């Protein structure tokens, strides 16, 4: 649910602003897409058995598709890293309160555990 | 990870439930007698520690308490005898050296063998203190305490590995060779321990001399322990039977060792109850087989068990009695079905899943009881004003009364269903309803109260 | 497989206390496994407590309460495979409870009532306090003044302590609800 | 549904706090991502038949993708272990009540079985 | 929908408690995860043709992934077995009523068929 | 959720119009579909071992399917690029306010991070 | 990688204007990348502006405002990798603003108030206008008459212009909502 | 693995301040890892703070507060693997706080009250201000006038500062809700 | 990344808590005595910097403050002696050259060795200034300051690598060969440093001459440092024991070095407290073993430790005492279980997880204490009006009173539950309730208040 994600991030940013610490989340990164020439170079392994020579040049589309899949996985991992950073920064700001620290921390980490479970569901 | 057996658990539970109070200084410990209520003997708590050592982790709190009591009841390395409560009709304790303090050393060593490194260090320190004190004089101490010292030294050498203990006990052996019923029993026990460690014939010669030499129950318990050390079935069984003649046992909880059946003050003397526990557990661990463990026997008059032999796969009990009568034997076991044989008449028996119990009638002459576990073609069996309706009517009336009164006082319905809940509670408190209808109406009232709160 | 106890359970514990048990499983390959602790008087009548899953190591740490009976069997169950039970003899607490309200140090008002009259008195007091709370605050007043009245009952010799947890449970769920209602869409 | 997960965790933490036992859930772990060099070393098996020598070096992207998949599965398993720990701790706290133990336990284990069924759905 | 699952289980437990039979559902089991060494031993089949010797040791990640997949399927089956047991116990308790047996049974089995259809959807 | 996407885009366009900068979003591009002849030419690698000649012409449907898959991935990437452009243009318009810049930027970037998380979910 | 400026940033710009920067990245393979422009007085105190993702070419076009300080550092950040900053000396605008209302051509009523009295006068005027709008139209009247009153304040020497955008932001979201409420199910 | 401190924690810090710690992990392969900082008096009684996940580099930067006790143990925990703690001796702040209200420069009204009377006075003042806020504005008035009353208490010698954050937390969630209610369907 | 040990932390914490105030110019720094309160000696802050150099990053703020103080207390390269507060009964500071300013150079060099490049540059600049000033005259300066200058030059050559320092110290060596207790101690310390750097026999000859040559505590601290440099266990241990005879130590926080036990003004003279810290840490780092670190010893009367040798795996302390009495030794350690031996009586001891402490009774003659860490067969153990119910009733009454009063004043229920919350707070403020019930009711009131706000 994107609505829950946005609500958690909005609560995070509002609380951060209310502590007179204006810090906005930076846009997530995206893994580099795989070029066609990279796939062509990947599937250029030619070998020479005693029966003759053969090369896996015609397997270019398969390795291009595999490269797209690994790009998908890498982008998912980068988004995971960004949201982990959001988690860390939020509770780093939260942990400085002297006495009411533990309880506010429990509630904030419950909310950001909802966030992290959304991330885990995204992983699968 | 080991668990205490039923007899030890019962004895310690009875002693703790009855013989546990507050010491003058602050640490909870055992007093001496139910009637005295004043004296706190560190020796007695040492006896309890000896009784409970093999399963120490079970009674962790009580052992910690008595260890603290011993720690604050020792001056340098030697323990004092009493911590007396002053009789009304800052330390209050006689400072004389405590008799059978070698028993204290043995108890601490036994605790150290199974764990409790604090107890082991305590035993080592008190060992050194009393050994120096003895070398100061020679052999001018209590003899039974000396025998228990030899036992403690043997255990310490077994579990610590320090070589000096070896030499010490050898010298200590000479002292025991340099020298009542109970003291003779402990002397023979130390003789047997010395033979078991060094295998020298003279120790056996002295031990068999004590054997051939052979009221106030404890003496019988030391005699049984001595006979268990020797290996004589007749003497050990007779002494343990004399021990059992005057004990009170119920199946679930209680196992009380009286101090004298003939005496007016039977009670539970703390000097003997741990001794009785040690005697019973020693007899069971040594002479009884792996599963079928005989720990209690009610023998009226002067009936005494003579032999208990695990011949092949069947247990034989040879017993002597007087003026017929019936004895009652209780065996700790796991098996459910097994057949007993009194003489040759195939009598029946009672057996729970953990305790079996036989109550046969025995002839005046010597008689044999043959118990065969897991037998083929088993023969023995395993056999052993107002009224309710008026109260129910009154309960219905009371329930309707309180519900209507609540609705009249407060027009809200949530308060009414809450009062229905509390009315179920009230009518259960007076036992006017059976628990079935009370619980059903209580659950219904709970769910309906929450529904009514939701519907507002 | 087989199950074992890494910590000795304390025999003869207090009447209504709790103790930790350290139970470890055998041929557990790498996964957490279920368990349940059936505690009760006599092996036939067992009341189930302590759900949960053991660690991947195969060792689970659990809490076991003690019932008000002379003999209590505690049975760790793997829920499918082997199980084991042990017996404990907790100290019995007398049905009648005597309470001493200390005033001006030495003087103490000591009294003890039969369990039925104490229960009915506490029940009527709970009625009065819950009704007053409903009139004053509202539906949340029911819970708040129930807690207050049960506290004032526990101060006297009245309804036992564990009843509080019931209310303390029912509040918790409600709280969760409101928190959720302030988080999602 | 992340909302149900958050509600269950919030009820758990609120009840734990109300028993005067302040313990917050720790962040879940994440399985280590597979490096490119690890995949290259994995697909470095070269064999020498009588017809000639050939190596599966060009199969690097396929094994990299398989490594990403096993990372996904391992992360799912780690999240499963963390939520199982939450389950165990919650009912360990719940089981200490003397008399009302069984019934409160039934209700709490129903709620945490909703939690565990959410976990099982996450597994698939 | 986890909410429907929880509602069905709550109705089951409430009705069981109301019949004075306090029995809570036990936590579901989880299939054993596959260790790395198990996958290594699985892909250790080496064969010796007249052209030479070759082993499928480099196919370790593929069989590790297949082992994770079969673990997923086995865990799904174990959850299925647990919920089938819940089904059986619920209607075993329900079937003892003398006369109103069939009708209450029809309604309860409709509810638990909603449960079983949720299970079937989980299978796919 | 398409409704959240539309709401974010509508807020973006309304705010852009209110700043007297009338600029509508351009339609997203779609990657070129793969023709049958392209797949036929891809799988036309014939090789001549000493044992004989063989060609992978019969593998045409497999490479056609792989081409469709890479088309799907490329279209997803193009949509990603378009929405990234929308992100950039929105906050480029937003960043020009003199003093209230940072706070309005925080809120707008939270909303467009909801947008970007919807995009990331689309990627997976 | 490295980041560079394809367009020279104008030194000495007006007080509250904006300028475009043309920043291009190096070894960006083929994907858009994040950036952020921290603008502020002294490198320690930077206020973040201009989120967004650069084009696949590796070049991003961004807008940078100028603060009311003598020295302003503008720092383009790749958000993870290398960053670079440059200093700009914008023209300082005096705190006191003098406004000339021209009537009948040549004659002009010129006046200037201290910033505090101008701020409080504008605040009270905003109160009056927003209350009148609430009485007249409603909750949307709040926004409409806030815009009107802030316009009439900007006509005088009163509350600065950018406050408008705040309201102009808050209306926009509301509008989006209603549009969504008229589209989906 | 092993965990280490890249920055030395300042011994003897002020009573209620905070300090940054720079803790880096060893054999972390490439992934972020959890951590928790248990800070408290004596190693047995630790209160948990500072959840979060370290960077992929293996180094995490965290904030640690200081309790009002002579000896404080701060324990970084990897949450599963190795952990380490260090002791810090923060300066103790006296229970009684003396406040000086300066009027007309040199003259200063100085006073200090016992903590109990100050707490009860602040509590009654919070009652009065929150009730007045509820009467005036509404449910949001509760929060607004609670903040105002707690400010006016902090001006005097009254309720400590951190209470504000509690309210400042509770407002934030509410704000989030309304924002969400104006975004989705 | 290093962390300060417990003794250094305790001493610096005590000095900072007691001896930290505001300098006349603005930078916080240490004054001289608790009673004087006026004079601020830059030399004293240099002594503190010397004490805290090895763990400088821990006390970053205080070191930065005192470094700023030194920066504004130096004219060109030579520091002034005092920054006096005028006695009431713009710079106010006597401009005479500060005694033991070579100590200041040594402190800055020691700070520079472990980091703080500002301190290193300061040390180099002041080194050049004072070396030129000395070459102007020859050897007409303070001799102990000259010895500390040789030490600082040695450190600077160690960490900078500039060759001129080498030549300088050689010439400086001659000056020290050209020339009270404390000055003799520093001269011997510089002799030992010169031998350690150049390995020339004449420096050892002079150092052993000072050795054979051998109130106001500091002199004893310099003597202990000199003996530590030499390597004589007897002299160094005797001096450090004389140091410890008049210190006040508690386990958690305080470690105060008095300036004179017999004198009326014991206090904490800042000239000696950092010196005592340096002496203690030097003795621990050099003579104590890796883990078992002895840093404090309460020796009543004139008892003094003579030898501390780590023989194999056991620590030996040879100690001399008078008129029996009991000394108390405190060791910094990590291990929990280890056995101490006073003479041969196996006395017990106290040990936390970080500090162990022994309090034995010692004979008048020389006695040996043998501490064996991680030993086999451990012997020593590890042992060391109204009332509440009336107040609870009053608290219940007050709670109900305030709730009812609030409901009467305002008919709203949300205000009522908020008042219940604040009533829990109030009744906790007066300590009428235990924290358990107060917290439970507070949390319940919080959640119920939010529920009531939701339900409106």
């Amino acid at each position: 649910g994107t609505k829950i994600i946005i609500n958690v991030i909005f609560f995070d940013i509002i609380l951060a602003l209310l502590m007179m610490s204006f810090a906005s989340i930076q846009p997530p990164s995206i893994a580099n897409p795989p070029t066609v020439a990279q796939a062509q170079a990947q599937a250029n392994i030619t070998w020479n058995l005693t029966v003759g020579s053969i090369n896996w040049e015609w397997l270019w589309p398969v390795f291009y598709f595999v490269d797209w899949l690994i790009w998908i996985v890498t982008t998912i991992f980068a988004v995971v890293a960004f949201i982990f950073n959001v988690f860390t920064t939020s509770l780093s700001l939260l942990a400085s309160v002297p006495i009411v620290g533990p309880f506010l921390l429990m509630f904030a980490v419950i909310i950001n555990f909802v966030l992290i479970w959304e991330v885990v569901k995204l992983i699968r | 990870v080991s668990l205490p057996p039923l007899y030890v658990e019962d004895a310690v539970n009875a002693e703790i439930q009855q013989l546990w109070s507050k010491s003058p200084t602050g640490v909870y410990a055992f007093h001496e007698a139910p009637s005295v209520n004043n004296s706190f003997w560190p020796d007695d708590n040492a006896k309890f520690l000896e009784s409970i050592a093999p399963w120490w982790q079970s009674y962790s709190s009580y052992v910690n308490s008595t260890l603290q009591f011993l720690q604050q009841s020792d001056v340098n390395g030697l323990f004092i005898k009493r911590f007396e409560y002053p009789l009304n009709p800052w330390w209050e304790a006689v400072w004389g050296e405590n008799y059978y303090e070698g028993e204290i050393i043995y108890a601490l060593a036994l605790l150290g063998k199974y764990g409790n490194s604090q107890a082991l260090q305590m035993a080592q320190q008190a060992w050194l203190s009393y050994y120096n004190q003895l070398k100061a004089y020679n052999g001018a101490t209590y003899t039974s305490s000396l025998a228990r010292f030899i036992m403690a030294t043997i255990l310490l050498y077994n579990i610590t590995g320090n070589t000096q203990y070896s030499n010490a006990y050898t010298q200590l052996a000479n002292w025991l060779l340099q020298y009542f019923l109970d003291i003779s029993a402990m002397a023979g026990q130390a003789m047997m321990a010395l033979y078991a460690v060094t295998k020298n014939i003279t120790y056996l010669l002295d031990a068999q001399l004590v054997m051939n030499a052979i009221y106030y129950t404890y003496k019988s318990e030391l005699v049984s322990e001595f006979g268990d050390a020797i290996g004589n079935n007749t003497l050990a069984s007779l002494a343990i039977s004399r021990v059992w003649q005057r004990t009170s046992y119920t199946y679930p909880t209680s196992y009380i060792y009286y101090v004298a059946r003939y005496g007016s003050g039977l009670q539970m003397n703390s000097e003997t109850q741990p001794w009785g526990d040690v005697a019973t557990q020693f007899y069971v661990n040594t002479w009884s087989p792996s599963n079928l463990d005989l720990f209690w026997a009610s023998l009226p008059n002067n009936n005494y068990i003579t032999n208990q032999t695990w011949n092949g796969t069947a247990l034989f009990i040879h017993l002597y009695a007087y003026q017929q009568s019936q004895v009652q034997l209780i065996f700790l076991t796991t098996t459910v079905n097994f057949n007993v044989l009194v003489n040759g008449n195939y009598t029946n028996y009672e057996a729970n899943h953990q305790i079996m119990q036989i109550a046969p009638t025995l002839e005046p002459g010597p008689n044999t009881i043959i118990i065969i576990p897991n037998p083929k073609n088993q023969v023995s069996q395993n056999t052993n004003t107002l009224t309710q309706n008026e109260l129910m009517l009154l309960g219905f009336v009371i329930y309707f009364v309180i519900i209507m009164v609540t609705y009249g006082v407060s027009r809200n319905k949530t308060i009414t269903v809450l009062s229905s809940i509390v009315a179920v509670a009230i009518v259960y408190a007076l036992a006017l309803w059976p628990t079935y209808m009370a619980f059903i109406l209580g659950a219904v009232g709970f769910f309906m109260l929450f529904y009514s709160i939701s519907r507002r | 497989g087989t199950i074992s106890l890494l910590s000795t359970p304390p025999v003869n514990p207090p009447a209504y206390s709790y103790f930790y048990i350290e139970f470890q499983f055998l041929p557990t390959n790498n996964t957490p496994q279920p368990y349940a602790i059936f505690v009760g008087p006599n092996p036939n009548n067992l009341t189930e407590v302590a759900e949960g899953y053991t660690l991947s190591n195969g060792t689970g740490y659990a809490r076991v309460p003690v019932i008000n009976a002379q003999t209590e069997y505690v049975d760790i169950v793997w829920v499918n495979q082997n199980y084991t039970m042990f017996e404990i003899f907790p100290q019995i607490q007398n049905a009648t409870t005597t309470v001493t309200l200390s005033a001006n140090n030495n003087q103490g008002f000591s009294f003890s009532l039969p369990t039925w009259v104490s229960w009915v008195i506490g029940a009527v007091l709970m009625l009065i306090f819950m009704g007053v709370g409903w009139k004053f605050m509202g539906p949340a007043g029911l819970a708040i003044f129930g807690i207050f009245g049960l506290f004032i009952a526990m101060f006297f010799g009245l309804l036992p302590s564990y009843l509080m947890y019931v209310i303390l449970f029912i509040v918790a769920i409600v709280g969760a609800r409101i928190l959720t209602k302030q988080l999602g869409g």
